[PDB]
């Protein structure tokens, strides 16, 4: 059925699998920190885009759905984060004219160093 | 060239003064069938009882028979 | 399966009549070689 | 090789084979059980 | 499928079984088609790879048929190939607008948009609408800027797209891109190519026969000839393009090339092969056999470190030799390009057009797209003769009245 | 020439598969039939020893 679709398939559920495997057999022989589990939750706390913090506090506080009441309520901060996305791409960020734009598509200007040290 | 081509006309010219076996006597190392040879013989499967037809067509026009 | 078994449960007449013989050697009236005589 | 071995042409094919050989079989397996 | 009946299948234990079990029949029908399909596979494989042991490459030019003329690497060379065509530097972008405008006719990227819009304006009575948007206006006039001049032009979208539509029609329907469901992305290989060959589909307009059959005679005598002799060009570019791309598909692996094609403006053919840089000799060629026809780079290194670097045992206070050797010497012997480099001389061509656009800063505006070219025949000189001139045009035109 | 006369893989396959149904099958269930001795008989035996091995 379609194997130019099944090799993909094949090869990604290898892959997977033996990352799930490893991770398993990894956490066996050394145990999870019972604390740092909350800092690994903190490290992926810090990358969520703002657009959905509108929803996130919702969910702590019962408010949100029931189950798929929030599985419609993720793709509207999600298009608002896409949208947003293709603006900055195209016409630029919030603060920033054309000619920042074209300095940054252009590599003129070196990540700075001197202030860094 | 022309050497080169004289030893192959030499060695066909020999081959043709054999011209058959008169002057050959039988041997027993080598038949002249390659089955009694080679030991070769059917078995039970792949023998229909509608294939002895066929069989004989490709006899008659191995030995020549143009009736078909 | 069992379709077949029948078909050749059909045909088991055509096959062989060869009956492999299970013989004793330690059975009561099994007879020896010489316990057979005038031979 | 694997070029060659895994070209679209081939790669219908062994689509196509697979499909009968599957249907084939589940038949096989249709009309054993409903004996 | 019913066919071990018959009286011709008696005598085989297996042939009966089937006739009593059709699956069984199906079995082996597919079995029987299957296992021919796997011997064609394996003759193929075979067929293909073996021949690769019998070819046995030129040991001078090392396969690949062409040496250098070194004279010609420090009123030209008489000895060494000739030019090829696309190395006339002053032709180039000529020849891409060409084959540009060549392949937008069959380029089918933008094909549903085209397709949709050309059923938009063939039923033109469906009229499945919603809501029409809130319309903000155009400035009024008499307010110059830039952002006027843009918002202005923007809102006449309509009449000026209409205009456009009652010059050239859809472009299917002038056969400008080729038709509206020729070729179908997921239907077959065979079903497209049947769909192409049906009337000069693979031929553009401009090349297309039947667009012209109908008139040519004494007048020029010319019309008809001057097309077949342009599309006789075309087709001989077109092969020419495949043959390149087996020779590139041949050394993307490290196999010879399948097509020798003749030597070029600095290169002369090699003497010891007649410039065929290879062959198959029934020899079973063992480099490839045991898998060393691949050099070892430190021996390579080492050949070339050795080649780059003579070596000078005599002396010349023995030997009285005072000057490198050479012819002329003595003459040999007797502004900043220090400070910012050479000049380029390839790039002159160009020289005019820059002052252009050194005069002229309105020209990089972001509105703007000319063609592209160099000469006074393309591009930004024709954009800014026409300017100047229908400027002028009007200007006399103001006078007048 | 005694390489290419060899049977291919349809003799090959048919021998496999006749003795699979006639070595080992076929004197299976004549045991069967002494021990237990026209398509009723069939139907018979075979339910019988079905039952009973
Ligand atoms: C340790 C103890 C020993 C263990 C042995 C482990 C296996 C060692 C050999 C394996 C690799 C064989 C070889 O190198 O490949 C040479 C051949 C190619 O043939 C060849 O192909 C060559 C061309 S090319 O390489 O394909 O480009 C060509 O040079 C050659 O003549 C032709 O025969 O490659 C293959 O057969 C291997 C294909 C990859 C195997 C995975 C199969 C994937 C499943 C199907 C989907
Ligand atoms: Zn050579
Ligand atoms: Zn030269």
């Amino acid at each position: 059925p379609r194997l130019a679709a099944v090799m993909p398939d094949a090869v990604y559920a290898l892959v997977q699998g033996t990352h799930k495997l490893g991770e398993y057999a990894h956490d066996l022989v050394f145990p999870p920190t019972p604390e740092d589990l909350r800092k690994l939750e903190q490290q992926v706390n810090a990358t969520i885009p703002r657009e959905f913090d509108r929803v996130r506090q919702r969910y702590a506080e019962g408010k949100i759905a029931n189950d798929e009441q929030l599985s419609s309520e993720l793709e509207d901060a999600s298009f608002n984060w896409y949208r947003r996305q293709l603006r900055t791409s195209v016409v630029g960020a919030t603060d920033e004219e054309l000619e920042d734009v074209a300095v940054r598509k252009l590599r003129l200007e070196p990540p700075a160093l001197q202030a860094s040290l | 060239a022309a050497v080169a081509a004289g030893w192959h006309l030499a060695s066909f010219a020999l081959n043709l003064a054999f011209w058959g076996v008169e002057g050959m006597p039988p041997d027993r190392y080598w038949p002249t069938s390659p089955r009694i040879r080679l030991q070769i013989r059917p078995g039970r499967y792949g023998n229909m009882d509608g294939g002895q037809r066929v069989y004989m067509d490709y006899l008659a026009r191995s030995e020549g028979v143009p009736l078909n | 399966y069992r379709r077949e078994m029948l078909h050749v449960a059909s045909k088991l007449n055509f096959r062989t009549p060869a009956r492999e013989v299970r013989i004793d050697t330690g059975s009561p009236d099994f007879i020896k070689w010489d316990d057979i005589n005038g031979i | 090789f694997l070029g060659w071995l895994l070209a679209p042409g081939r790669l219908e094919f062994y689509e196509k084979a697979a499909c009968v050989a599957i249907a084939l079989r589940v038949l096989g397996i249709v009309i054993a059980i409903s004996t | 499928m019913g066919q071990f009946y018959s009286r011709e299948f008696d005598g085989d234990p297996y042939v009966d079984l089937m006739r009593s079990l059709p699956e069984r029949e199906l079995v082996w029908w597919a079995q029987k088609v299957i296992w021919l399909a796997e011997g064609f596979t394996f003759v193929d494989h075979f067929a293909r790879t073996y021949p690769r042991l019998l070819q046995h490459k030129c040991q001078r030019c090392k396969g690949a048929g062409v040496m250098t003329c070194p004279a010609c690497l420090g009123g030209g060379c008489r000895v060494c190939g000739t030019a090829c065509a696309w190395d006339a530097e002053s032709e180039w972008m000529e020849r891409w607008g060409e084959w540009e405008s060549r392949l937008a006719y069959y380029d089918k990227a933008t094909g549903p948009l085209m397709d949709e819009w050309y059923e938009d304006v063939l039923n033109a009575g469906n009229l499945e609408e919603d809501t029409p948007p809130v319309e903000d206006d155009p400035p009024g006039p008499e307010v110059t800027g830039r952002w006027a001049e843009h918002d202005r032009a923007l809102h006449k979208d309509k009449k000026r797209m209409a205009a456009l539509m009652r010059r050239w029609g859809h472009p299917y329907d002038a056969d400008a891109n080729l038709g509206y469901q020729i070729v179908d992305p997921t239907a077959s290989m065979g079903e497209n190519v049947w769909n192409m060959a049906q009337v000069y589909n693979s031929l553009p307009p401009e090349l297309n026969p039947l667009r012209t059959q109908h008139l040519a005679d004494r007048g020029g005598g010319n019309t008809q000839a001057a097309v077949e002799a342009a599309r006789s060009a075309f087709d001989a570019q077109v092969v020419m393009e495949a043959a390149l791309l087996q020779n590139l598909e041949a050394a993307a692996q490290d196999l010879p090339k399948p097509h020798r094609l003749p030597p070029t403006a600095g290169t002369v053919a090699c003497n010891e092969c007649g410039g065929a840089a290879w062959g198959y000799s029934f020899f079973p060629n063992t480099a490839v056999m045991f898998g060393l026809e691949r050099p070892f780079w430190g021996d390579t290194l080492a050949r070339l470190s050795k080649y780059w670097n003579p070596t000078q045992v005599a002396d010349p206070a023995r030997t009285g030799q005072l000057l490198p050797y050479g012819e002329g010497g003595l003459r040999r012997l007797l502004a900043l390009e220090a400070v910012v480099g050479k000049a380029p001389a390839t790039t002159g061509r160009y020289r005019r057009d820059l002052e252009l656009l050194l005069a002229h800063p309105e020209l990089r505006d972001g509105a703007l797209r000319v063609p592209g070219g160099w000469g006074p025949e393309g591009g930004l000189q024709t954009y800014l003769r026409g300017q100047q001139e229908e400027q002028a045009r009007m200007q006399r035109r103001r006078d007048l009245a | 020439f005694s390489t290419i006369t060899q049977p291919d893989t349809d003799l090959i396959a048919r021998q496999e598969k006749g003795t699979l149904f006639w070595d080992i099958w076929a004197d299976f269930l004549v045991t069967a039939a002494d021990y237990y001795n026209e398509q009723n008989s069939l139907i018979e035996n075979i339910s019988n020893d079905f039952d009973n091995l």
